[PDB]
């Protein structure tokens, strides 16, 4: 999630150096919210770090590209489009879409940079398959790592090779309906837009909160200071700054609580890049729904959208 | 204060009342002129002279 | 594996980054009580922090108020630490949740996912206690080098095709043989061998 | 009048402090003030001047100094989040922020401090520290072939350990 | 406190602060004293091997008639006054080498007029005096600081055995407080003593008969500051960090240790300060 | 677990008239109490499905 | 502890400082149970899932 920053200071006692020394008095408070946010701040970019960076080396795609019939260029990058991303990942940007005091840090990882982790963990597994997770990667042709991926999951290796173009076009015709699916609506997307607006609303919910009095003549700081003698201010900004505390507490306490819940999903994530993405997981409806043959990453903002290659009998 | 900060809406009134009278003529008082003749407002915000 | 041994004994003693993690959560909880201790000092709209100082410097009647945001800043005080605390149980419990599933499918028996126990295949795993922490010996196994080899997903040999039964084909040029994935050995084909 | 310095402001009795600069936005002939989507205020009329000029607060943003370590070094370069470098009093631009004390240099190497926006500062050898766009890793094409493949004709046993703080 | 590192905000010296270097010395005839301004909290230190330096007047005028402190060095005592004495413009304090003993006397002891009243009066701790006007490098350091709040008169000193260079040394040492005073009064403007080292050579009168010698202080001001102390076992204060010197030393502070581990750390977080103050008005001129 | 809603109009101010101006001051804290119940209430019926 | 009988005792100008604390503390106790129940959520969350 995006990081966010706020001085408590800034928001607590405005610019006035009378608003900072009454806030001088509440000690810590003012310190371990500002401290609070920096350590969600610092985890969120620690949550890329081990969802996506799973890889010591970035692999590259062969020149010739024969893969045994399967199309992935939809997945893979297009060096001519810019930012080195998939048409895939290029459709999922599109679909989702200091004020005062309050500073939005930019994430470690660029987009651009997250795309090229996503491309060298696909370019590893359909060039060495699972083995590039485990150590150095080894050439498999995908054939042979489709028929062993098969093996896996019980099917006899002669059904993939016989099959190998019926295979084929399916595994090229599902990618199209991802595609025409993800484009149609943004229901598939909405995972990830729902953190960005839990995430807004809470920074919007904030900034309302300084309008409001608390009980002080006006909410302005200025005004009061303005209009009110040095004695008369103990009392009336004292109300003000009990009420933006509070509120600065109940977005720091709350920010952490969502936190934690896409802390809990990074952790669901690198299980799932560690396990679906390299591997293959026995474990049934971890990955896909069915048979789970393969799985993909593609990066898409502030999340992970995999494709996952599924095997489902179809007739009895 | 009130050299440096600007206002709307100034408003002036004038009356002559008995010293007693002097406390009455104040936010969020109970006299007989007060309850009964004329009242400020709980929240008014201007001088009293 | 006695080398490998040896090598996390002397990794241990010359950094503390192997223990960085146990060591964070220490502290943390030692600051976040620490600042709570010094919370009493500051007085967030009193004469004095000192609750005794007060009572003898001012009136009975005048000094209720004054308590009063002693107590509600003091109490606000411990309710932070107390939310805060929870949240960082939560992290340790889920933390901690992740080591009882480790020690179960690793320790007990081997993990066939990947990366959930160390990195490569996974051959066993010990279990060593630390100050507050688990620390687990992950013993992985690791392909270290390979040998590029011409190959080819079946073999005809009388019109009817053989694949090979749990194993790959690979060739020198003059003969062709069926060998395991992970590691290298050739053996002649025979009809054990395909189906 | 001061229009685009940092000035501190009494308009008609409203006090607040920002760049002061004119603003395109058409007030009807009736409305005095202006404010954003937050109900801050963001353009006021000049009651001489009658004119509309656009509000913005001035800067922002903490200051970060990154350190080698004290052992190495007593030098350390900080990170201004918000400043443009223009507005602050080797300075180095990046989307992160504005950046004094650094050379930066086009060869990458690994992050071994991170500074923010995909550029990372570490200490090189005489010696300054130095800020560059991080590589991920070295990179290197397996090659493919229909026919190829490879297999380990050796294997090591490791052991790595794992720490994680039960209680 | 033992073994641990406290931040103490209060008037402290800036490190690496301007220093204002006075002299005395005749080195030719070279003699200077005259009155300085004091702020919150001035810092003086004085080097003297054979205390010409010996005296501090401290007072909002010294006009006789808003109280004032003077503190008079003695060898049997330290003497601190408090009263509304009548300075000159040039006083001083008065040594001669008379030829039939050798020894060292007062001769004109005219610092003052009288006293109207005393709010305060009082004797330091004894202590004695080498009273040597032997020429020579200045054998001994002696650093003072004197700052006035709530009331109250603060005096914090030490002492430097090592002569070393003329100027002040390198090595750092805290100061432990001699006295505090009761006497509360407000304080303007100070001024320094001096020894006229007086002799048979000089034309012998008040105006033109001296011949004084080395001398040497700087006086500088404190300010409001943040600084990082650390504390030894034993509880002296072996080394202090500044928590707004430079970018480093801000970061320390944040941190609570002398020693900061390599990463990035955010502290003093800075908002632009407007650089002129407008006030815009409506034209009228009614007077309502 | 139980899905619990409460309504913060309600159980602080109560009936009273009074009582909602006084709580329109502090500001949207009563609608935001309101917001994290409700998720936790929506929230209990995915888990279950 | 109970708005009516504060409301019925004491007039406007003075029944705010009262109204006032019984709202503030009310306040801290639905916060304290709002967030209570949203550690308890996640718990039950990671139980759940
Ligand atoms: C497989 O790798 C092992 C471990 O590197 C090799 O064992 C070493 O071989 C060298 C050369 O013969 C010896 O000098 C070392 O003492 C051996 N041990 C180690 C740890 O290096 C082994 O030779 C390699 N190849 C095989 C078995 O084919
Ligand atoms: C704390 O102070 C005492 C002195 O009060 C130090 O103890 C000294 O230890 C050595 C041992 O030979 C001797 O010099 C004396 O026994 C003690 N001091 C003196 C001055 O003679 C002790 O080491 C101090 N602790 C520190 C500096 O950490
Ligand atoms: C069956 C046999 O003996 N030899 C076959 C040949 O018939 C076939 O044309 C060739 C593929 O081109 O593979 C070989
Ligand atoms: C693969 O997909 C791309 C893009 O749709 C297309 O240009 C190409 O012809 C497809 N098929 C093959 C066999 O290359
Ligand atoms: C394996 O693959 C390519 C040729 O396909 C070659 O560049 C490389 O040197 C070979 N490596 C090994 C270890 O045999
Ligand atoms: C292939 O394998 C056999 C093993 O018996 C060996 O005789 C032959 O030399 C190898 N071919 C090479 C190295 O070209
Ligand atoms: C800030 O930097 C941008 C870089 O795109 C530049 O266009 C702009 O003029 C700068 N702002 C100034 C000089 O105020
Ligand atoms: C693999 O490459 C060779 C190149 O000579 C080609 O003849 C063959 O058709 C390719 N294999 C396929 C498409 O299965």
């Amino acid at each position: 999630m995006t990081k966010t920053s706020v001085d408590c200071t800034m928001y607590i006692c405005g610019d006035s150096t009378e608003c900072s020394n009454l806030l001088l008095q509440y000690g810590s408070f003012c310190t371990q919210l500002n401290r609070a946010l920096t350590g969600i701040a610092v985890e969120q970019d620690k949550n890329t770090q081990e969802v996506f960076a799973q890889v010591k080396q970035i692999y590259k795609t062969p020149p010739i590209k024969d893969f045994g019939g399967f199309n992935f260029s939809q997945i893979l990058p297009d060096p001519s489009k810019p930012s080195k991303r998939s048409f895939i990942e290029d459709l999922l940007f599109n679909k989702v879409t200091k004020f005062n005091g309050l500073t939005v840090l930019p994430p470690l990882l660029t987009d651009e940079m997250i795309a090229q982790y996503t491309s060298a963990l696909l370019a590893g597994t359909i060039t060495s398959g699972w083995t590039f997770g485990a150590g150095a990667a080894l050439q498999i042709p995908f054939a042979m790592q489709m028929a062993y991926r098969f093996n896996g999951i019980g099917v006899t290796q002669n059904v993939l090779y016989e099959n190998q173009k019926l295979i084929a076009n399916q595994f090229n015709s599902a990618i199209g309906k991802i595609q025409d699916s993800l484009s149609s609506t943004a229901s598939a997307l909405g995972k990830l837009q729902d953190v960005v607006n839990q995430n807004a609303q809470a920074l919007n919910t904030l900034v309302k909160q300084l309008s409001s009095n608390f009980g002080a003549i006006s909410s302005v700081l200025n005004d009061i200071l303005s209009r009110l003698d040095p004695p008369e201010a103990e009392v009336q900004i004292d109300r003000l700054i009990t009420g933006r505390l509070q509120s600065l507490q109940t977005y720091v306490t709350q920010q952490l609580i969502r936190a934690a819940e896409i802390r809990a999903s990074a952790n669901l994530a690198a299980t799932k890049m560690s396990e679906c993405v390299l591997g293959q997981s026995k474990r049934v409806d971890f990955c896909g729904k069915g048979y789970h043959l393969m799985s993909f990453p593609q990066s898409a903002p502030h999340g992970v959208v995999f494709l996952h290659v599924t095997y489902v009998p179809a007739q009895e | 204060k009130l050299n440096d900060l600007c206002f709307t809406n100034v408003y002036a009134d004038s009356f002559v009342i008995r010293g007693d009278e002097v406390r009455q003529i104040a936010p969020g008082q109970t006299g007989k002129i007060a309850d009964y003749n004329y009242k400020l407002p709980d929240d008014f915000t201007g001088c009293v002279i | 594996f006695n080398s490998a041994i040896g090598k996390i004994q002397d990794s241990l003693s010359s950094t503390a980054s192997a223990l960085g993690k146990l060591q964070d959560v220490v502290n943390q909880n030692a600051q976040a009580l620490n600042t709570l201790v010094k919370q009493l000092s500051s007085n967030f709209g009193a004469i004095s922090s000192v609750l005794n100082d007060i009572l003898s410097r001012l009136d009975p009647p005048e000094a209720e108020v004054q308590i009063d945001r002693l107590i509600t800043g003091r109490l606000q005080s411990l309710q932070t630490y107390v939310t805060q605390q929870l949240i960082r149980a939560a992290e340790i419990r889920a933390s901690a949740n992740l080591a009882a599933t480790k020690m179960s499918e690793c320790v007990l028996g081997q993990s066939k996912r990947v990366d959930f126990c160390g990195k490569g295949y996974h051959l066993m795993s010990f279990p060593q206690s630390a100050p507050h922490g688990v620390v687990f010996l992950h013993v992985t196994y690791v392909p270290a080098q390979e040998k590029n080899f011409t190959t080819a997903p079946a073999i005809c040999h009388d019109g009817k095709a053989h694949f090979p039964r749990e194993g790959v084909f690979v060739s020198n040029g003059t003969h062709w043989f069926v060998t395991q994935r992970n590691f290298y050995e050739p053996q002649i084909i025979t009809t054990d061998n395909t189906f | 009048l001061v229009k685009n310095k940092c000035v501190n402001f009494n308009f008609n009795g409203l006090t607040g402090t920002g760049v002061l600069t004119e603003s395109n936005k058409k007030f009807l002939p009736f409305q005095q003030f202006g404010r954003d989507i937050a109900d801050t205020t963001d353009a006021v009329r000049d009651p001489q001047t009658l004119e509309i000029l656009d509000i913005t607060p001035c800067s922002f943003g903490g200051v970060s100094v990154i350190t080698p370590g004290t052992n190495t070094s007593n030098q350390v370069a900080v990170l201004y989040q918000g400043v443009n470098c223009t507005e602050v009093p080797n300075v180095f631009q990046t989307r992160a922020g504005c950046l004094i004390g650094a050379e930066h240099v086009n060869n990458s190497y690994e992050c071994d401090i991170p500074i923010g926006a995909g550029i990372c500062a570490s200490y090189q050898t005489s010696q300054s520290i130095i800020a560059y766009t991080m590589s991920l890793g070295a990179e290197n094409s397996v090659a493919y072939s229909n026919n190829s493949i490879a297999i380990p004709t050796n294997f090591t046993i490791s052991v790595t350990t794992e720490i994680l703080p039960v209680s | 406190r033992s073994s641990v590192l406290h931040s103490t905000q209060d008037l402290f010296l800036p490190f690496f602060s301007n220093v204002t270097w006075f002299h005395a010395i005749h080195v030719t005839k070279r003699f200077d004293n005259p009155v300085l301004p004091f702020n919150d909290g001035v810092y003086f230190a004085s080097t003297e091997k054979s205390n010409i330096i010996r005296g501090w007047i401290f007072g909002t005028t010294l006009d006789s008639k808003t109280q004032s402190l003077l503190i008079v060095n003695n060898a049997t005592n330290v003497v601190i006054k408090v009263c509304e004495f009548q300075f000159c413009n040039d006083p001083f304090l008065g040594v001669y080498y008379h030829k039939n003993n050798k020894s060292w006397m007062e001769s004109e002891f005219r610092v003052y007029s009288s006293a109207n009243n005393c709010t305060f009066e009082y004797v330091s701790q004894p202590f004695l005096m080498d009273l040597e006007g032997k020429q020579g490098n200045f054998k001994n350091l002696r650093e003072f600081v004197f700052k006035n709040i709530d009331g109250y008169f603060k005096i914090y000193s030490k002492h430097t055995p090592i002569n070393l260079v003329r100027d002040l040394p390198q090595g750092f040492s805290a100061l432990e407080p001699l006295v505090d005073l009761p006497i509360g009064i407000n304080i303007t403007r100070f001024q320094t003593l001096l020894a006229l080292h007086r002799s048979y050579l000089t034309p012998g009168d008040s105006s033109s008969g001296w011949t004084a010698g080395a001398a040497a202080y700087y006086v500088g001001y404190l300010q409001p500051r943040t600084f990082l102390l650390k504390y030894n076992e034993n509880g002296t204060i072996t080394d202090a960090v500044d928590c707004a010197l430079d970018p480093l030393s801000e970061t320390k502070c944040t941190l609570k240790s002398f020693t900061v581990e390599k990463g990035i750390y955010q502290t003093s977080n800075f908002r632009v300060q407007p650089t002129e103050s407008i006030v815009r008005f409506p034209n009228i001129t009614n007077l309502c």
